[PDB]
């Protein structure tokens, strides 16, 4: 369970296609209120996931 | 010039309001020091007393009189001593109401002023009045002992005798506090002076080629220390008159110490291996004299109206631009403009008429000449507009290390001894005018020192500083001076090392050149062969010159300078020093040398193993172009890491088990427009060209060997092919053709693709480029800017292996290490550029520790010294590395940025690096530098800082190929053909590291993996051994629910959730590395 | 060229004729005439500034640049006798001694008494 | 560890045992197996494998078939097996670009052939469910010096002269095809023809290709009057 920046870097890096990783760190983004934040968030997940995991897109 | 100008004025107010001192501080020693005058009026007064009265006087007292060397004694002391109460007064930055918040902590300092009627015109001779002053400050200080044992103020005041900025001629009274009038948390001293009044000896009599002790030479600096000591108050007064003329005169002050404390320098006495003497004091002075005039035309180059930026301009420019030693000079007057006049007495000059004073006598030639080389790069680095040099001018600290400020050191051990023991011990003699010339044997040995090696070396160094280790300042109350005894001596040192700022196109050359000859001997050459006694030759060369000189030989271990100030040293200074420098040994001795004749005599500089391939080289591609073919030859061009000087071990022949054994050439063909149009097609036309070259090469050139390697490592391009060359020199390149319809393909496949398959394919054509078209310029540039940077391609040698031996070669690319490494010196700022593989290296790590990534990008200047990077161009690198940072704020696609003229993405080198591998670079550079802030600078933390860790691996793997390859690489404790096999040749090939690909492209999703690059250099004494270090990421190291792509290999914990199989992981390891596996540790 | 090496270079072209020509004169138009003076100055100036200057020897003496620029016009219109006519140096860098080493891929005496 | 035989989703966990090695102190390489669905033709008859062991090739598939119809007295024939990318070098096809990953799958003779094997992995479930130990050693076909040395192997310039021979001629042959079929007079079916300029080459080249006045009238000079005034 994620909660500081660090630790959402380290689950990215350790499975950067994790939709469930970056969806997790878009709910605490969006918790601590930083729309644009969250969205340029997911900006880099769609343009780090693999091109295979069509679901997670 | 208002953009910089606004950036650089609101910088110097934030400077100045964050270092802004405490006005409670201020009142706090304001009343203290009233206290303290109070005290003064408090103490009462000595009359005429002779040596043997003052002698009892001081002997029953504690307090001993700090007497000067030589002592007076009694068969010359005719006159006799006498105290009243002297004139006070108070100096300093805060005189000048221009203090600051000092964090090691200032001093304030307050001047007594002895009476005339207490003089005599017969008293500045021979100490005379040096010794009326000793003896004044004694009893100065026993009543002010007397009068604190009545105010009961001793138990957190501290009282010391002390020197005037480490004047033993000028015992000054220093005063701290410790834990009402507890001014300790001030962090401020007190300075008791004892001075003279204004005219109370003649200036021109006291001038400093006037002689003032009798036994002529001149005296020096008695004169300058005794007239200072006369006229301290008027310079005083003309500073503060000044001060009220202009408006930004303690801004532009605390510029000056800022910078200059930042720099190392101070009011410190230079003359005895100390670097100083500049300090605020006389820099105040100079802003003064240059505001009352300074141009040769005698006229006003400073105005009053300039801010602070502008005055600092000038005075900086002026000190780099004007010289005050050699052959030139400043004349002024504080009570009459200031002119500049070409004479140079050999020494700064800066001469006030109104008082006949040289200010700067605290100069060392060697010190006022770096000075001017800081004044320059000042210059440079503030009047470049592009970049800005705020930080790197004030917010650092060069004098943080002696081996980072400066190229080279040695430490000399120097079993002098005593006084008597010198005549035997040193070669020199120490007489009467030896004393007077210098005063003290600390000094003389000093000016004897610089003058030896400056003589000795001349064109071989640039800059030279001494430094005594040993050297102190302070003494207690109950002692006549500093004692100290180790050291083999009597002296204030422990030993010395010399400092040298080397030029590197002059510091190899293998022979010290001197005059020329006649039948008659001239002085120079007469005094050039008495200085170098046996070594002094006379020899012939082929232009037909007759010129005394000396010949040394060359090492791979030593400089010629080690060589040189060796014997220098031991013959016409001492015969029992002692000379080192194990550092710089050490790191020669673990730069790799390699298997080929008169190595060990080889020097660093030396790239003959360079040109022999590239000689090579060029018979091949004479041969080719000469070659018919379908379509003509367009060109070749080489991009090989040896033909750009950073192959890790030199190029041997027939040495095909080095990874870069095969240098590439890209090999361009003219252009037709019948070209296949699809990829792979494309690819097998370029393998036809390539086999039919193989084929005539065979038939006509039957002396060369040939045969084709299959490459892929461009993604999803199955064809490659690389024609590999074996020539009779014993080398080896290998070929690959190019076409603009590979560019036009690859950017048509982006096209093509759908979006989510996008990045990915743009990935591709990223390494594609980088491998292809970018790489040329790359290797163009960097070795015409490593000709005019030499030490460059030793540096970037040595730390390439390094991360060999940290094992992240196998992840950092080539291009990217040589990018970092060239690093400090296209951006020598604040230093010099590196002139010794210790200095360079040293400046690689401190960057890249202090190097925060996150935040701050890299832009090169890849540039000659004085195509540069235009402000547009800058603007452009920057937004570019703004969006990409907003893009990814964190880092984890990508974690350097690094920018040139080559590159303006600044990607092409840094992507598909691993943030894990990225912050372990940081944190060993981290690591590094903080062991040497710690242990000091020894061969043993060389070892350590070169050793690897093989910590924090979550597993490793011992591997040993059967083979010894280190000779075979071809580097020193050999093959001579090729093997009628190529089959044996890639039998007798290195697998690991392949090895370590393919299981990193397997397992990229789970596992990180690390290997050895290079055997034959850490692979121990046979070079066999490797190891790979594996590290899990976290959360497959952890859990996830089992869907259909896992992406790695696991043990089920429940019916949908899985967890990651470790062992299942380290057997498929151990099979793929069945035969070469020895040994594995689990975490 | 990116050794600093300012440079100059003038090249000439001749417009030949075709294999089925009747017409007894070969002239080009002004229009051609600019298009393939623009083709040449962009191909000379690509050349010699991704170049360097013993990179540019190397390329001048097989006569290749002049290879590339036959190559270029072949559609505007066919040419022959395609030269670089000149070429002149203008400024030059600071010196480097060790470059000229280099380029051209130390010594003691012997001891007279 | 020992109860979990398959998985809710319907796969099966199909371990391996592997060999003591000597610098370590048995394992059981989890493998998961389902039948296939697919519409395709040479996509039917098979299984789609799970975690598969490094180089899993059809001498290794056929070697656990061997096993599993000898143990389980069924009958089996495997006859190939797809999608073996197992290091991820042809995600993409960058031919025909510009003209189920760390998984197999594993096609078989007949459904009689894949419903015994189905049946005997499922044995194997119960097998690792209860008994550990009548499982299947897993057997590389080791990765060592002499397959790697293959991997350094000098390139057959007999083998490259011959594919690149083929391969030229039989692209020039669609490549002229493609040239008379785009420079052919194409007529639609009702009449239309279709342009195509010189030195063209694909249809599919094709199909990726794929003054006003301010004072002249009354409103105008009339507009203009009135907004100036």
């Amino acid at each position: 369970a994620p909660e500081s920046v660090a630790d959402f870097e380290r689950l990215l890096i350790g499975n950067p296609n994790s939709s469930v990783v970056w969806m997790n760190y878009m709910a605490f983004q969006l918790q601590l209120s930083e729309i644009e934040k969250a969205r340029e968030l997911a900006e880099r997940a769609l343009k780090t996931i693999n091109f295979r995991e069509e679901a997670e897109k | 010039e208002l953009f910089k100008s606004n950036i650089f004025k609101l910088q110097i107010d934030e400077l100045l309001e964050q270092v802004k001192l405490k006005q409670k501080h201020v009142l706090k020693v304001e009343k203290f020091l009233h206290k303290l005058y109070d005290i003064l009026q408090e103490i009462p007064d000595w009359e005429e007393k002779s040596l043997a009265e003052v002698d009892s006087f001081f002997k029953n007292k504690i307090v001993s009189v700090p007497f000067v060397d030589p002592k007076p004694i009694p068969q010359n002391t005719n006159y006799k001593f006498n105290y009243k109460k002297p004139d006070i007064s108070l100096i300093g930055s805060f005189a000048l109401k221009a203090g600051i918040y000092q964090p090691n902590g200032s001093s304030i300092d307050t001047l007594l002023t002895m009476p005339k009627e207490l003089f005599e015109k017969k008293d500045f001779l021979n100490f005379r009045c040096l010794h009326k002053r000793s003896v004044y400050l004694a009893y100065l200080t026993h009543h002010l002992l007397i009068l604190l044992k009545k105010d009961k103020l001793d138990s957190f005041l501290q009282l010391e005798y002390s020197y005037f900025d480490n004047d033993p001629l000028l015992p000054i009274l220093r005063i701290s506090c410790s834990k009402d009038y507890n001014f300790y948390k001030t962090r401020f001293s007190i300075n008791l002076l004892i001075g003279f009044p204004y005219k109370v000896f003649e200036p021109k009599k006291l001038l400093p080629n006037r002689n003032c002790i009798r036994i002529l030479p001149a005296t020096p600096l008695y004169n300058f220390s005794v007239l200072s000591s006369s006229t301290h108050e008027n310079y005083l007064k003309y500073l503060y008159k000044t001060k009220k003329q202009t408006e930004s005169f303690v801004e532009a002050t605390v510029l000056g110490r800022l910078w200059l404390q930042q720099r190392g320098f101070s009011s410190n006495m230079s003359h005895s291996g100390s670097l100083g003497g500049f300090g605020t004091f006389e820099f105040t002075i100079l802003m003064a004299a240059l505001l009352n005039g300074g141009g040769i035309n005698s006229n006003k180059i400073l105005l009053h109206g300039f801010s602070s930026y502008q005055l600092f301009k000038g005075v900086i420019k002026y000190l780099a631009t004007m010289d005050l030693c050699h052959d030139g000079h400043l004349q002024f007057h504080s009570n009459p403009a200031s002119k500049y006049i070409d004479e140079g007495f050999q020494t700064p000059t800066l001469f006030d008429k109104s008082t006949k004073v040289n200010i700067l006598t605290k100069m060392t030639v060697s010190s006022y000449q770096i000075l001017k080389e800081y004044a320059g790069e000042t210059l440079r680095m503030l009047n470049n507009v592009v970049q800005d040099q705020f930080s790197n001018i004030f917010l650092t600290n060069i004098s943080r290390f002696d081996n980072l400020k400066y190229d080279l050191c040695y430490d000399v051990q120097l079993p002098l001894g005593k006084y008597n023991n010198l005549e035997t011990s040193l070669a020199a003699t120490f007489g009467s005018m030896e004393r007077v010339k210098f005063i003290t044997l600390e000094n003389f040995l000093a000016h004897k020192i610089t003058n030896v090696a400056r003589y000795a070396l001349g064109d071989r160094i640039k800059y030279i500083q001494i430094e005594m280790v040993g050297q102190k300042s302070d003494f207690p109350i109950t002692k006549r001076k500093v004692y100290s005894n180790t050291g083999g001596n009597h002296f204030n040192f422990d030993f010395v090392r010399v400092k040298l700022i080397v030029n590197p196109s002059e510091c190899d050359k293998l022979v010290t050149k001197g005059p020329a000859h006649s039948e008659t001997m001239s002085t120079e050459a007469a005094v050039f062969k008495n200085f170098w006694g046996i070594k002094s030759s006379l020899r012939r060369f082929k232009d037909g010159s007759i010129t005394h000189c000396c010949v040394w030989s060359t090492s791979s271990s030593e400089p010629i300078i080690s060589s040189i100030v060796n014997f220098a040293l031991q013959k016409h200074v001492s015969k029992k020093a002692q000379i080192s420098n194990e550092t710089i040994k050490k790191f020669h001795n673990f730069l790799p040398l390699p298997n080929l004749p008169s190595s060990a005599k080889t020097s660093v500089l030396n790239l003959s193993s360079f040109f022999n391939l590239k000689k090579s080289f060029d018979d091949l591609y004479k041969i080719i172009f000469q070659m018919k073919l379908p379509l003509s030859v367009k060109s070749i061009l080489p991009v090989g890491s040896a033909f750009r000087y950073t192959s890790l071990c030199q190029p041997v022949p027939f040495a095909y088990s080095d990874p870069d054994f095969f240098q590439d050439v890209i090999l361009e063909f003219e252009t037709s427009p019948k070209w296949p149009d699809e990829i792979t097609s494309l690819e097998k036309a370029k393998t036809a060209f390539l086999l039919k070259i193989q084929e005539e090469l065979s038939a006509n050139s039957s002396t060369y060997r040939s045969f084709f390697s299959r490459d892929e490592s461009i993604p999803y391009n199955l064809e490659i092919v690389t024609l590999n060359i074996l020539t009779p020199e014993g080398y080896g390149f290998k070929f690959r053709v190019l076409t603009e319809r590979d560019e036009i393909l690859y950017l048509r496949a982006i096209a093509n693709a759908r979006n989510e398959l996008k990045p990915e394919l743009e990935a591709t054509f990223l390494k594609f480029t980088a491998k292809y078209l970018a790489s040329v310029r790359h290797t163009r540039t960097l070795e015409n800017i490593s000709h005019s940077y030499q030490f460059y391609s030793p540096v970037v040698r040595l730390f390439k292996r390094w991360l060999d031996t940290h094992l992240l070669l196998g992840h950092i690319t080539d291009e990217l290490a040589e990018l970092i490494a060239i690093k400090p010196f296209v951006d020598p700022a604040p230093y010099f550029i590196p002139g010794s593989l210790e200095n360079g290296f040293l400046k690689v790590l401190k960057f890249i520790s202090q190097w925060n990534w996150k935040d701050d990008p890299l832009i090169l200047d890849l540039v000659k010294p004085e195509e540069r990077l235009t402000l547009a161009q800058y603007k452009g690198i920057q937004m570019n590395f703004t969006n990409l940072r907003n893009s990814d704020p964190n880092g984890t696609h990508l974690q350097f940025f690094v920018a040139s003229k080559n590159d303006p993405s600044g990607i092409l080198y840094s992507s598909g690096i691993p943030l894990p591998i990225a912050t372990r670079l940081t944190a060993l550079a981290k690591v590094a530098v903080n062991l040497l802030q710690t242990h000091g600078l020894n061969q043993q933390t060389i070892n350590l800082l070169f050793t690897p860790g093989l910590k924090d691996y979550d597993f490793v793997v011992d591997l040993r190929t059967p083979i010894g390859l280190k000779s075979s690489c071809g580097i020193l404790s050999a093959p001579s053909n090729f093997p009628e096999n190529l089959n044996d040749l890639s039998e007798k090939m290195d697998p690991t590291y392949q090895l370590v690909k393919y299981l990193n492209l397997k397992y990229k999703n789970s596992l990180i993996l690390s290997s050895r690059k290079y055997i034959g250099v850490n692979g121990g004494e046979k070079g066999d051994k490797n190891v790979i270090t594996g590290l899990i990421k976290p959360l497959f190291k952890g859990a996830h629910k089992f869907r259909v792509n896992l992406d790695c290999n696991v043990k089920p914990v429940d019916d949908e959730n899985v967890i990651l199989n470790k062992e299942a992981i380290f057997h498929e390891i151990a099979a793929f590395g069945n035969d070469m596996v020895i040994n594995f540790e689990t975490d | 060229t990116s050794d600093d090496y300012v440079l100059r270079i003038f090249a000439i072209a001749f417009t030949r004729k075709q294999a089925n020509q009747v017409k007894r004169h070969s002239y080009a138009q002004s229009s051609h005439i600019r298009a393939i003076r623009k083709v040449i100055s962009e191909i000379l100036t690509k050349e010699v500034q991704g170049s360097t200057l013993a990179q540019l020897t190397s390329k001048l003496i097989p006569e290749v640049i002049n290879k590339e620029i036959e190559n270029a016009t072949k559609d505007i219109f066919p040419l022959q006798n395609i030269h670089v006519r000149k070429v002149k140096l203008l400024k030059q860098p600071k010196f480097d001694v060790g470059a000229l080493m280099a380029l051209h891929g130390e010594e003691k005496g012997k001891k007279v008494t | 560890i020992e109860d979990i035989s398959a998985m809710k989703n319907g796969f099966i966990v199909v371990p391996f045992k592997l060999p003591d090695h000597k610098a370590l102190p048995a394992s059981l390489h989890f493998m998961f197996a389902k039948r296939h669905q697919s519409s395709n033709s040479n996509e039917s008859d098979c299984l789609f494998l799970v975690n598969l062991p490094l180089l899993s090739n059809i001498e290794h598939m056929k070697k656990f078939v061997g096993q599993l119809c000898g143990k389980y007295d069924t009958v089996s024939h495997v006859e190939e097996l797809l999608y073996n990318d197992e290091f991820g070098l042809h995600e993409v096809d960058l031919s025909a670009l510009t003209s189920p990953r760390n998984t197999a799958l594993l096609k078989f003779v007949d459904a009689a052939s894949i419903n015994n094997c189905w049946n005997a992995l499922k044995k194997y479930s119960n097998l690792h469910a209860k008994h550990p130990n009548e499982l299947f050693e897993w057997t590389y076909t080791t990765p060592s010096f002499t397959t790697f040395v293959n991997f350094y192997k000098p390139l057959d310039i007999d083998y490259l002269k011959e594919d690149i021979h083929t391969h030229m001629a039989i692209f020039e042959q669609r490549e002229a095809q493609a040239q008379e079929d785009v420079q052919s007079s194409i007529v639609d079916e009702d009449g239309f023809t279709l342009v195509v300029g010189k030195n063209t080459k694909s249809l599919n080249s094709i199909r990726k290709k794929i003054k006003a006045k301010k004072d002249f009238y009354r409103f105008q000079v009339r507009e203009r009057k009135k907004q100036e005034i």
